[PDB]
């Protein structure tokens, strides 16, 4: 499931459209995106 | 950041001995060099990785973006 | 006049010490051109197992993607070669990793806070905060249900500190392994320090007995010069205990009464280990790779 | 039977048809075999000249030259330079196994 | 290339006269013995064997006449046109070694016919090449036989009447 991160209270809340760009456990504005299980590959050099 | 795996010049694996100097001064209670001698301490082409390392990963981990407070 | 029969009658090996990591054995009357090449091959050309391609399905902690991808490749895996075989990069991705060319590893760790009371030991304070090397778990791919059953792929020093974590964070990866020369990258290196040192030889000229002999004792490593009295004045105990400091060559009293030299064919190999192989065995690999390199030119015809 | 003809190449822009003077361009090599091979060739007394030179360390090439007095070509001197270096790597090993077993 | 075109022309042509074969090889032996006076003691000067590229490709193309057209050269008795166990048997042991500088395949066909035909005995000298053995594009002309069989399944039906096969 796509969710995001509240930068302030550290509570992972998702975001649908026609919604406030806010937190909802605190009242914070700036909000950052988390990652999920996705394949990335690297050389060990 | 964390302790390097391999000695840069020589190449001995040095992710091994980072942890015995509190107990060298709390359990063994010595001064510096007596505690800097015994436990497998051998070459000042890689004895630096005791004295030289900073281990800045402790200062990052307090900035967790994933926990309350 | 040199013939290979005559090499055989004056070549000696003095294996002074032979441990499970750091072997130390002397040689006699071989040229430096051969003896460097044994040092040359033991660093580069003896192959070893190392992690090559790291697939992170999830990396969340503070140690970044590419840094921890680099550290896993450095991990010396206690698996003898001539179990895997080489990779061959003239064929695509889904054909490049088989059951025969690739030990397949994986690592899954999540950290969460343990209820504890405090000033608090950060092992007791968080579950799985240290990611040691002994959390890397071998996954048996293909026919590897009995052909690595006696020897599961264990990191040769299982106390390598791969990461530190905090609650919320996780690292979920899958790292393949491969067999490769050390001449490409410095993680395939099957030796800590492959080195030879050339044996010093100390020449005295005058009798230097008495009070002077005590200041010829102390200007060297202690197991080098032995005094009895003027009877047995100052004999060389060990020319191997001494390394070249030349402490005696800055004094006035011994400015000319002693000279220093090297025995120009008596090597002293030191061969440490990477933790995968015994050190005398990687010296056997080196002396046959050069023989593998000698026959292969002979088995090669000259076209133009 | 599949030859691998990349590894030897006799540069005919330096080789006379006397055979006593030639110039081999090895690939995939370095100082590792070169000094070790050249020391073996210089014990054959019919070899008047033998030296190696890596042209440039970036590419993995190797050039050795052998001149002889006659009555042995560079190729008949190259092979005995390789025929002995096989045996010289066995006199090391066979002397070495016999010293492990006495501990 | 033209001599290389000429050599695999004769032995890969069903419809010629049995004296049109001769005059080609009559001239092609005439040129190699017009060749004897001039450039058969110029060999040992300071130069290379690549001076004579024109020679060996001609003698290659002459050997490919004899390889798959030899019984036409057979006269009533079994003798040869201008004594080919004296013409070839000189140039087998000449001061060029043309046994070495022609193609390896067609010279292998030559001695493995001249053994079973008694014109030359050059299998010893091809064996006598042990230690001594602009080149890469000189192989590629000597292996270019222009009259190889057609792999395409449809036009050889026409050329099943004008052409000699590998048999």
């Amino acid at each position: 499931t796509l969710k995001y991160i509240c930068a302030e209270c550290s509570s992972k809340l998702s975001l649908s459209r026609t919604d406030a760009v806010r937190c909802k456990d605190c009242g914070h504005r700036i909000l950052l995106k988390a990652r999920t299980k996705r394949l990335v590959q690297f050389e060990a050099r | 950041m964390i302790v390097p795996v391999r000695c840069f010049s020589c190449g001995k694996v040095v992710g091994d001995k980072w942890e015995s100097y509190l107990n060298l001064l709390q359990e063994d209670e010595l001064d510096e060099g007596t505690a800097l001698s015994r436990l497998g301490l051998k070459r000042y082409c890689c004895r630096r990785m005791i004295l030289t390392h900073v281990d800045l990963i402790e200062k990052f981990l307090r900035y967790n973006p994933l926990e309350k407070r | 006049e040199w013939n290979v029969e005559k090499f055989k009658k004056d070549f000696e090996v003095n294996i002074s010490s032979l441990d499970a990591r750091e072997a130390n054995f002397d040689l006699i009357n071989i040229d430096t051109s051969i003896a460097n090449a044994f040092r040359r091959i033991m660093i580069s050309e003896v192959p070893s197992v190392a992690a090559e391609y790291v697939y992170f399905f999830n990396n969340t902690s503070v140690i970044q993607d590419e840094v921890l991808a680099h550290r896993i490749g450095l991990v010396p895996l206690k698996v003898d070669p001539d179990m895997l075989t080489w990779v061959d990069s003239n064929l695509p991705d889904d054909e490049k990793f088989t059951d025969e060319n690739t030990i397949v590893l994986s690592l899954n760790v999540k950290c969460t806070r343990n209820p504890d009371a405090p000033s608090t030991d950060p092992k007791e304070l968080y579950n799985n905060a240290h990611v040691y090397a002994r959390d890397l778990k071998f996954e048996p791919q293909g026919r590897q249900s009995t052909t690595f059953a006696d020897c599961p792929v264990v990191p040769a020093d299982p106390d390598i500190l791969l990461a530190k974590l905090r609650p919320g964070q996780e690292i979920s990866l899958k790292a393949h392994c491969i067999l490769g020369i050390g001449g490409d990258h410095a993680k395939f290196s099957p030796v800590s320090t492959a080195s030879y040192r050339l044996l010093p030889q100390i020449n005295i000229l005058q009798p230097i007995k008495g009070e002077s002999a005590r200041r010829f004792q102390k200007c060297f490593p202690p197991g080098v010069i032995g005094i009895d009295e003027g009877s047995d004045e100052a004999y060389v105990k060990d020319a191997r205990k001494d390394t070249v400091s030349r402490e005696v060559l800055r004094y006035e009293e011994f400015a000319d009464k002693v000279k220093l030299g090297r025995v120009r064919n008596h090597f002293i190999f030191n061969v440490e280990s990477a933790g995968a192989m015994t050190p005398e065995e990687i010296f056997f690999k080196s002396v046959r790779i050069l023989k593998n390199k000698a026959e292969y030119l002979k088995n090669c015809p000259i076209t133009q | 039977e599949e030859p691998d003809r990349e590894k030897i190449k006799l540069l005919t822009q330096a080789t006379s048809e006397d055979g006593t003077s030639a110039s081999f361009q090895i690939v995939e090599e370095d100082h590792t075999l070169g000094n070790a091979l050249r020391y073996v060739i210089m014990k054959n007394p019919d070899v008047e000249f033998c030296g190696y030179s890596i042209p440039h360390p970036s590419e993995n090439l190797l050039n050795i030259r052998i001149q002889t007095y006659g009555e042995t070509t560079a190729v008949d001197a190259l092979q005995k330079g390789l025929k002995d270096l096989m045996d010289l790597c066995d006199v090391v090993e066979s002397k070495f196994t016999e010293k492990i077993k006495s501990m | 290339k033209s001599l290389q075109y000429l050599g695999s022309y004769i032995a890969r042509a069903k419809k010629l006269s049995r004296t049109q074969i001769i005059f080609v090889a009559s001239y092609l032996t005439s040129w190699l013995n017009r060749y004897v006076i001039e450039r058969e003691e110029e060999v040992d000067q300071r130069g290379g064997m690549e001076r004579f590229k024109h020679f060996y490709a001609a003698f290659q193309a002459l050997c490919y006449i004899f390889c798959f057209r030899h019984n036409i050269f057979r006269d009533t008795d079994g003798n040869w046109e201008c004594e080919l166990d004296k013409f070839f048997q000189r140039m087998v042991i000449s001061k060029f070694n043309p046994l070495k500088f022609c193609n390896e395949n067609v010279m292998l066909m030559f001695a493995r016919i001249a053994q079973q035909e008694s014109v030359a005995y050059c299998f010893s000298i091809i064996e006598n090449n042990n230690n001594e053995r602009t080149r890469q594009q000189f192989i590629d002309l000597q292996s270019y036989f222009p009259y190889d069989p057609l792999f395409l399944k449809n036009y050889k039906i026409l050329m099943k009447e004008y052409y000699i096969e590998w048999s």
